[PDB]
């Protein structure tokens, strides 16, 4: 017992003692990105011994190590939660972070604030490890809101940018209408439980839970991308490219499904959350690869496409299989984290170049980062026995044979054959076929940063998903018999993707100019939802605020 | 329409821009390079088709319609260079650009720390305040009455002078600082 | 509490006798020894308040205001000391001893045992702070403010004068300790209904309620810096103190009187938040701001639930610290650019990085993220109005959008964007400055640790 | 420690170490290595800290009330004994908050110790927050941010009128 | 004409007459001495001995006091097989009811 | 023939599609030379303060003053209470307010009759 | 990463676009060959040789300036003035 909750303190600890370290500084550092990249991997190599010692007894406990308020029933104490959920995120999130910094190092290299990046980014890290170890809403709410900041602040890097401070404040606004749903949560759980700890939430076991699932359902639409609350995060793609990779992909972004998967005993027993889960994430899994199949920007591409799992993650949460939600969050953060990597080291190499339509002949150009991206789309698009087979396909499994919203299934499946289509399109514009960018080749991919980088993800995007899959124990039983065409669907859709998008592909070669058709433009504007909306709503809202709010009422005639 | 030196576009001026926009608008419609080449040696083909044109009404109202024919093929998201307007990297440094004057507002001790620098700075700004009243008398001689027309600015005509309005235009701040 | 009321007043012979170029080092040192006094007032009971005599008392409501006042008195003093060098040395000392005269009334407003010398004191504070603001001001232009005092004299304090002569008649006593044992409850009638009103309407001007906070943005524009800091920081909490004093009285009328003031806040706090987006003047939007967060310290008193009173008096506390640094913030800019307009000087991150640290910090607090106490009272106030109506949520959760978006917005267009041109005299940031940005935002990052204590007197 | 009557933790039942497979486990060394270097030092400096303890050895007491007379046998307007009454309330109206966490620690930590089988293990502490809860709520519920002993005694008055009249409408 | 009226007074910088100017006072040694009196009774008297004095308040409004109270009473009626919390505050006999 | 782009609100008409524009009559050369020549004098006057170094500190825009000016201290001075002013100080001055007055006093006239019925699952509700 | 512009490999790299032109033949080529005048080409050419430029060094010249640019020395020019050469 003594040396599981002594390391998993150590952890956290462990990653605050830089801050500290850059917060007392009087020296020009010796290397401060190294310093906070070394810290991660110890931080990596300590939280190993207790997800090693869980998967050996399945040892779960509670660290209510401070007690820090009593407001007169409600003692909030300062409570971390190592059970499986934690266990089995805190190495992934900090291997994952490990290799974005080591790819930041290079990346990040010509950038003057290196070290105010590298605090950022441990800030981040040190919020998000407190978000998904917390006992009580309170500290939940507390990394909650730290995650949200520090996207403020890693979207808005380039901070002289117009378009960089919209699209933070965009997302500053989406996550605080989430928001709106976590405080009602939290609100109904005060009033009618007595309390914001998980343990007596569960232990009181409420049955008119659909108000308090409403608002985790908000919650995760404004954290996770949902539709209604989605755009941000192709909006937050205007932050530098370890920022997209870390936090908008793999880390913050799986909050909300992280919100939903930690509140799996109410989700249980309510079918009218699990069906408006099913729902929202099959309408979001179904729009925004909708909206990636016609995108130039790679940046926005693999955005769309991690919104895409999010929506899915969000469907396998809505069949009640949350455990197979988070084996594909711990999954996705290797591949999508990967193909973030090797998209900017594309741009970097090709001088700030993130437009697909001027890439090309990168196939033994860049030949790692070639094969770590076919690596990376092919365990997105669920290639067998890669990583994303070991989650994804199984989530297909288990919506398929379920009692489903068959037009959620429907366009499940619609998005599982979008994933094959837009991956194997990255590949086309980006990697096959003749140059397309300007004419001084300055191609360059050869620092061990990068290589070992992408290198140890790799091995993730490889192995991970069968090591962790034969390190986890089962939660539910999975239903393993179904007839042949329903065993073979998520394969046989993804290979049909694959050839529609190559019939695509190869009809663009032709000596033919076609006008454009109204699919193309509604997808290729978004489904006109931030065309219109950031335009009205804001209007709507700023004439009212300036019109009759200050100068009518409140200058005159009040 | 709204630029510095006219207060307008000519028919030619117009018709150039329409034919790059076209272009550009275009190569983002059709990606490869043989094929939009190929398509550019038809699209080039279609605006020297009415190229001698003496007619400058009807020139006019071909290139009416011409600009609702690009307006109709338009790309949605067409091609922005990175450091263009509208692009990825556009205005991405201005967060670096610190102005020159903040070098005044240094202390001695960081001052101390590149001698030769503003040791030269100061001759810099000597030249700049012994230009300065010169190129006012300049500019307030040959500015006609009502003000200057247009917003150019006319060179150095004397040796030795320098041309006025000049020290923010020359001490700018580097475009990758 | 006559440690603490002898030494402010002792601060004026320091602040007199004191040579020309010492007054300043003199009074911050002094009134920085005051407030390491002021933690003595820490010693409450869970059941009894520190009751010091007839005439002065303190339970855990009034001991953290008052430690808020007697630390507001230094800052201030670092705050008004720039833009003062130019003045006469009498007429500086004159500014020093009004200050000095404000806190002494108000550490003995928050103390009053008797609620008619509550009223001569809390009436008393107006006079000292009137002068500061129309004395050292800068412009002074308040062709429609007069009338607006008129009507805060007549619809006001005076009906409230009334009503506690009329206490003290009907009870015999205005002992606030009396009558918690002897109060009587208030039942339905007209007569108490303008009892009700007479109690409540004076507080509620001094919150301000959303259309009476008419004078806000006036008087925070029209003031000095220290002026605007002691109004933000403490003498809109005299009216949620003195609302939490007097719904002693008002009860049982209080569960029916409060509905259509509640509205008034519930909505006003809509629409205050969302006329910060749309502010060309930063001081006016700070002043909108505070209005957009007393209107939840008004519900949380009249709804008067515990979790509302605990909420109600921590975010007192928080918005004080808070709202006060940030129009020192807004002052650090106005005394290099000379114009208040928030368009005017933009992208100040890349002149002042630890300048815009403080701008990125009091604007984290100012939009309520946790564990800060803007948080903890903020997030308390609406859990114990979701338990008076479940529907308010969504008027809480879209302030706490709205609030987000004029907090950022305010960092955004002063810190960041490209920098102004034509703007040269953007000094490096002083030691004073600094170190009047950190004497505000350190306390108010501590008191996360430790919240107990400013959690009022029913935690 | 503490009291294992208050806090009350069921008799432990680990299983014994069953090593099936030939591969050496890395948490059997892990775990050497930590009490070698991590037990050990620590427990060294404890002992220092304890002998410096035992050097001096004063003691601290736990203050007790004696009951004072409440609000029911006090006079109307009789500050002097219904103060007295007003803090004995507000002293037992903290120890009932702090009656009620101790029952929800208990539901907590029985909740997390019983794992998977907390609802089938855990319905004496379950059913004992009820009526713990129940009881609260019917003794300090609904009073008011003013709250005080006759607003309890007013609202123990009209649930005793509202029991006496279901017992006589019952017959 | 209008009147006879001084100037507007230019915006002095500190910074040029005193480049290690702390913005407290134009006189260096009356600067240097306002910062040392904020700094050390700001800093190093009342926030940090603040803090300690917060800190170690004797039991700030008897919370410790009343868990450790109930952990007494707890232990006295869970052995004595009482209920943990009566539904009447007071003694339901020494109350009188109005009649009807 | 093609599809004509319908102007809006938030969606302008762009300078290309309007027939304004390809205006060649001298009187829009008259139109189009003044704002020039205002624009010129503008700029002419905004930078010979800007690239003055005797002049350190703000070149005060006197067009940015009068925006403040008309957004804070002209809004009283020009008002005249009429049908529009009072119908609109009317609709969103003490619509809303009255709007959420009977929303929340319906649904606590419902709350409370469930309490005092005894409907409302009220039973581990002691945090209020 | 970011090599550093030259006006002897701006002034080469733009003889090197002219001189895969084929309206511009390479031996009347020189530094100062004006555009309409001297090498006989249409402002339609000169916007495709401005694009040419666009599509050589990876930004864009605005059609303010792309409409005077009138011989490859003016190119070299106003690339050294938006790139900020021979710091
Ligand atoms: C009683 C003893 C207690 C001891 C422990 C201390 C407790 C807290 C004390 C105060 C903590 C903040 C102090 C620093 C901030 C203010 C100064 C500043 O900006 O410095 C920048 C500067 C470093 O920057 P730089 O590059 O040198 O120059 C500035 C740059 O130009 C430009 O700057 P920049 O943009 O590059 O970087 C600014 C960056 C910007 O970063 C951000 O804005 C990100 C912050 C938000 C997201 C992350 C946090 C989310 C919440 C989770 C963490 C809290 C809970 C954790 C607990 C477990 C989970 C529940 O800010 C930071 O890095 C600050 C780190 C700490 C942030 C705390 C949260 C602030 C957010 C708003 C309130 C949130 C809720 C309340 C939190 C209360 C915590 C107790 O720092 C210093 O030089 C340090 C000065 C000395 C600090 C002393 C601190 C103690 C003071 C108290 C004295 C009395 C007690 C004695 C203790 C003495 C200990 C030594
Ligand atoms: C390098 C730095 C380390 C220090 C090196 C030098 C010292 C060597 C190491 C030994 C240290 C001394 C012995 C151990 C410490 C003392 C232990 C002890 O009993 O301390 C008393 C107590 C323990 O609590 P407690 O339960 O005894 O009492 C709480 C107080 N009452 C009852 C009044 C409410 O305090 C601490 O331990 C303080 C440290 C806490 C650590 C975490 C701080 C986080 C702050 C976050 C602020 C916001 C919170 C928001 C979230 C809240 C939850 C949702
Ligand atoms: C704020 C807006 C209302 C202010 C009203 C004026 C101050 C009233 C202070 C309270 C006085 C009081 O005891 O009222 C009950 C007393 C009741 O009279 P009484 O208390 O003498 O009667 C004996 C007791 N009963 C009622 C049982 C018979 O009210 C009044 O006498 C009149 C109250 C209204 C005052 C009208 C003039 C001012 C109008 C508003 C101006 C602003
Ligand atoms: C108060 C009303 C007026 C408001 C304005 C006041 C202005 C004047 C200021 C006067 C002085 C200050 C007064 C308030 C002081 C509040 C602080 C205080 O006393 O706290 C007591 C608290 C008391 O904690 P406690 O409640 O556990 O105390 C237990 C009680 N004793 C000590 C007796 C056993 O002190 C601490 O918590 C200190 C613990 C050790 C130091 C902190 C360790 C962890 C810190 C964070 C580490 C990094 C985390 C990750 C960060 C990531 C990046 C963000
Ligand atoms: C996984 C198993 C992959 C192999 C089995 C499926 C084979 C198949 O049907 O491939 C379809 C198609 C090849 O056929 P086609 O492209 O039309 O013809 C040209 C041939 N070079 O296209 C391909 O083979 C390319 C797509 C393969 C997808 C692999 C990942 C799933
Ligand atoms: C303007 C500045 C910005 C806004 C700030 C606030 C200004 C207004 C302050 C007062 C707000 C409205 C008055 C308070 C409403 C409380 C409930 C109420 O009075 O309801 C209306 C009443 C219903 O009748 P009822 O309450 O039963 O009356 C018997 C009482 N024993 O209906 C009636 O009895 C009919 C109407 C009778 C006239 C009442 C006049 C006195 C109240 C206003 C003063």
């Amino acid at each position: 017992m003594n040396l599981f909750s002594s390391l998993t303190l150590v952890t956290l600890i462990l990653l605050t003692m830089p801050i500290a370290a850059i917060n007392f500084n009087t020296h020009k550092f010796t290397n401060y990105p190294l310093y906070v990249k070394t810290t991660i991997s110890c931080a990596f190599i300590t939280s190993m011994i207790p997800t090693m010692m869980f998967i050996h007894t399945g040892q779960e406990m509670i660290i209510s190590n401070w007690h820090w308020l009593t407001i007169q029933t409600l003692k909030l104490s300062l409570s971390f939660k190592m059970d499986f959920f934690s266990m089995m995120f805190v190495p992934v999130a900090l291997f994952v972070t490990w290799s974005i910094m080591e790819f930041s190092m290079w990346y990040m290299h010509s950038d003057p604030n290196i070290n105010q990046f590298f605090k950022y980014l441990l800030l981040f890290l040190i919020t998000m490890l407190i978000l998904v170890t917390a006992n009580n809403l309170f500290q939940l709410f507390i990394g909650w809101e730290g995650v949200g900041i520090m996207s403020f602040l890693l979207i808005g890097w380039w901070y002289g940018r117009t378009d960089a401070n919209t699209a933070a404040l965009q997302a500053i606004l989406y996550n605080r209408i989430g928001d709106i749903g976590f405080i009602l949560a939290m609100a109904w759980f005060l009033i009618n439980l007595n309390t914001w700890d998980l343990q007596q939430i569960f232990m009181l076991n409420p049955n008119d839970s659909n108000l308090p699932l409403m608002g985790l359902i908000l919650a995760a639409t404004g954290k996770s991308a949902q539709f209604g609350l989605h755009p941000w995060l192709p909006s937050a793609m205007e932050g530098p490219t370890p920022v997209s990779a870390l936090l908008h992909s793999s880390t913050m972004v799986v909050a909300g499904i992280f919100l939903l998967i930690r509140f799996y005993p109410l989700t249980e027993n309510n079918k009218f959350g699990q069906s408006i889960m099913l729902c929202l994430g099959a309408m979001t899994t179904l729009f925004t690869a909708m909206c990636a199949l016609t995108q130039n920007d790679i940046k926005k591409i693999i955005a769309f496409s991690t919104s895409s799992q999010l929506g899915l993650m969000m469907v396998t949460i809505g069949i009640n299989q949350p455990h197979l939600a988070f084996l594909h969050i711990c999954t996705h953060a290797f591949f999508k984290a990967m193909l973030f990597m090797c998209s900017g080291s594309i741009i970097h190499s090709l001088n700030d170049e993130q437009d697909i339509r001027k890439m090309g002949g990168l196939f033994k150009a860049m030949p790692f980062t070639t094969t770590a991206l076919i690596i990376g789309s092919l365990a997105l698009t669920g290639m067998p026995f890669l990583t994303g087979f070991y989650s994804k396909d199984l989530i297909i499994e288990s919506a398929n044979t379920s009692y489903t919203n068959a037009w959620a299934l429907l366009m499940t499946l619609v998005a599982t054959s979008f994933t094959a289509i837009y991956s194997t399109r990255i590949i086309f514009f980006a990697l096959l076929g003749q140059p397309r960018f300007p004419t001084l080749i300055n191609i360059n991919e050869n620092n061990p940063f990068l290589i070992n980088s992408i290198k140890r993800l790799l091995i993730g995007s490889l192995f991970a998903g069968f090591i962790i899959s034969n390190n986890i124990p089962p939660m539910t039983i999975p239903q393993m018999t179904m007839p042949h065409y329903l065993k073979m669907t998520a394969l046989t859709v993804t290979i049909l993707g694959f050839i529609l998008a190559l019939e695509i592909s190869n009809t663009t070669h032709y000596l033919k100019f076609n006008y454009p058709s109204n699919t193309f433009k509604f997808s290729n504007l978004l489904g006109y939802y931030p065309t219109i909306m950031h335009r009205l709503t804001p209007y709507m809202n700023l004439t009212m605020s300036q019109k009759s709010a200050s100068s009518l009422l409140d200058l005159i005639w009040l | 329409a709204f630029l510095p030196s006219a207060a307008y576009l000519t028919h030619q001026q117009k018709v150039l821009q329409l034919y790059k926009r076209a272009l550009r608008h275009l190569e983002s419609r059709c990606v490869h390079r043989d094929k939009y080449r190929y398509f550019a040696c038809l699209l080039r083909a279609r605006f020297d088709e009415h190229k001698n044109e003496k007619d400058m009404v009807k020139a006019t109202q071909l290139l009416r319609e011409a600009e609702k024919e690009f307006w109709h093929g338009q790309h949605p998201q067409p091609y922005i260079f990175p450091e263009s307007p509208g692009g990825t990297s556009y205005e991405r440094y201005e967060c670096y650009k610190v102005p020159e004057w903040c070098l005044d507002d240094w202390h001695p001790s960081e001052k101390a720390m590149y001698p030769d620098y503003f040791a030269k700075r100061e001759q810099w700004k000597k030249l700049r305040r012994e230009s300065w009243e010169r190129e006012v008398k300049q500019l307030q001689e040959e500015t006609p009455v009502g003000g200057p027309r247009t917003e150019a600015l006319p060179p150095a005509r004397k040796q030795g002078d320098l041309p006025p309005l000049w020290w923010h235009i020359v001490t700018r701040p580097r475009e990758r600082p | 509490m006559l440690k603490y009321i002898i030494p402010t007043m002792m601060l004026m012979p320091l602040t007199w006798l004191s040579k020309n170029s010492m007054i300043w080092i003199n009074t911050t040192l002094h009134s920085l020894l005051i407030s390491l006094t002021s933690l003595l007032l820490l010693n409450q009971f869970g059941d009894n308040s520190l009751n010091f005599s007839l005439t002065f008392f303190s339970d855990s409501l009034s001991t953290p205001l008052l430690i808020l006042t007697m630390w507001l008195l230094p800052l201030m003093l670092m705050a008004s000391q720039h833009h003062l060098s130019k003045e006469n040395l009498a007429r500086k000392k004159l500014f020093i001893s009004m200050l000095i005269l404000l806190q002494l009334f108000l550490i003995m407003t928050f103390t009053a045992t008797e609620l008619i010398f509550f009223y001569i004191m809390f009436e008393a504070t107006l006079v000292p702070t009137l002068i500061i603001i129309t004395r050292w001001g800068n412009q002074t232009e308040r062709l429609n403010a007069g009338l607006y005092f008129l009507f805060y004299t007549l619809a006001g304090s005076l009906p409230l004068l009334v009503a506690l002569i009329y206490i003290q008649n009907t009870m015999g006593s205005l002992n606030f300790l009396i009558l918690q044992y002897w109060v009587q409850p208030m039942p339905n009638s007209w007569s108490n209904t303008f009892m009700w009103l007479a109690c409540m309407m004076a507080f509620m001007v001094k919150m301000p309620l959303y259309g009476l906070h008419l004078w806000l943005p006036k008087a925070h524009v029209e003031a000095p810096i220290a002026g605007s800091m002691v109004l933000a920081a403490i003498l809109l909490k005299l009216g949620g103190y003195g609302m939490m004093r007097i719904t002693l009285l008002l009860n049982p009328i209080t569960d029916f009187m409060a509905y259509p003031f509640i509205m008034l806040s519930l909505w006003g706090m809509i629409m205050t938040s969302s006329i910060c987006l749309r502010q060309t003047d930063l001081k006016s939007l700070i002043a909108y701001s505070s209005v957009s967060h007393m209107a939840l310290v008004i519900v949380a008193i009249l709804i008067q639930t515990p979790w509302s009173y605990m909420g109600a008096t921590a975010l007192m506390i928080a918005h004080g610290l808070t709202s006060s640094m940030l129009f020192c913030l807004a002052n650090s800019n106005y005394e290099r650019v000379h114009s208040r307009t928030m368009i005017l000087a933009r992208g100040l991150q890349t002149l002042l990085p630890l300048m815009a640290a403080w701008w990125l910090l009091a604007s984290l607090t100012n939009l309520a993220l946790p564990p800060s106490i803007n948080l903890i009272g903020e997030l308390f106030v609406v859990m114990s109005t979701f338990s008076w109506s479940n529907i308010t949520i969504i008027l809480m959760g879209l302030n706490m959008v709205i609030t987000a978006l004029y907090s950022l917005y305010m960092l955004i267009t002063t810190q960041r964007g490209k920098h102004t041109h034509h703007i040269n005299n953007i000094l490096p940031s002083f030691t004073r400055e600094n170190a009047l940005m950190s004497l505000h935002m350190l306390p108010l990052l501590l008191l996360s640790l430790n919240p107990k204590i400013i959690l009022g007197p029913l935690y | 420690s503490w009291d294992k009557d208050v806090y009350p933790e069921p008799p432990r039942r680990t299983p014994a170490p069953s090593p099936q497979t030939s591969l050496p486990n890395p948490i059997t060394y892990l775990t050497k290595a930590f009490d070698l270097l991590v037990d050990r030092p620590v427990t060294l400096v404890r002992e220092f800290i304890e002998r410096q303890h035992a050097k001096n050895k004063y003691y601290y007491y736990h203050r007790e009330f004696r009951r004072v007379p409440d609000i029911t046998e006090c006079h109307e307007k009789d500050v002097l004994c219904m103060f007295e009454a007003e803090m004995q309330w507000k002293r037992d109206y903290k120890v009932d908050q702090e009656i009620v966490n101790i029952i929800q620690e208990r539901l907590k930590a029985c909740q997390q110790r019983e794992g998977e089988s907390h609802r089938q293990n855990c319905a004496k502490e379950l059913q004992q927050f009820t009526q713990v809860v129940k009881a609260y709520q019917d003794r300090y519920h609904d009073l008011g941010a003013h709250y005080s002993a006759r607003k309890c005694l007013a609202k123990q008055k009209q649930r005793m009128l509202a029991e006496r009249k279901a017992t006589k409408e019952a017959a | 004409l209008r009147w006879q009226e001084d100037p507007e007074p230019e915006d002095e910088n500190l910074y040029e007459k005193n480049p290690d100017s702390h913005g407290y006072d134009k006189d260096p040694a009356v600067d240097v001495w306002n910062m040392r009196v904020v700094f050390f009774f700001g800093f190093s008297i009342v926030l940090v001995l603040g803090s300690t004095f917060v800190a170690y308040l004797p039991d700030y409004r008897m919370q410790e006091w009343a868990r450790r109270e109930a952990e007494r009473l707890v232990k006295y009626r869970e052995a004595h097989g009482l209920p943990l919390m009566e539904s009447n505050c007071f003694d339901p006999s020494k109350i009188q009811l109005p009649e009807d | 023939s093609f599809p004509k782009y319908e102007p809006s609100r938030l969606a302008s008409l762009p300078t290309t599609l309007d027939p304004a524009e390809y205006d060649i009559s001298s009187e829009t050369r008259k139109a189009q030379a003044e704002r020039l020549a205002i624009r010129s004098r503008l700029k002419r006057e905004y930078q010979l303060q800007y690239n003055d170094p005797s002049r350190r500190g703000v070149v005060e825009d006197p067009a940015l003053i009068r925006w403040t000016c008309a957004r804070s201290a002209n809004v009283y001075p020009n008002f005249r209470p009429n049908t529009k002013t009072s119908l609109l100080g009317a609709l969103f001055g003490i619509g809303p307010l009255i709007f959420w007055y009977y929303v929340f006093k319906t649904d606590r006239d419902r709350k409370e009759k469930l309490i005092q019925e005894g409907k409302l699952d009220r039973t581990f509700n002691i945090s209020y | 990463d970011a090599p550093p512009l030259t006006l002897e490999g701006i002034k080469d790299r733009v003889l090197y676009v002219l001189k895969l032109y084929d309206k511009i033949d390479p031996e009347k080529l020189s530094v100062n060959s004006h555009f309409m005048k001297d090498l006989g080409l249409d402002s339609l050419d000169q916007v495709e040789i401005i694009m040419a430029m666009e599509d050589e060094f990876g930004f864009e010249i605005p059609d303010i300036d792309a409409e005077k640019l009138m011989c490859p020395q003016e190119i070299v020019d106003y690339i050294a003035d938006k790139k900020d050469v021979y710091e």
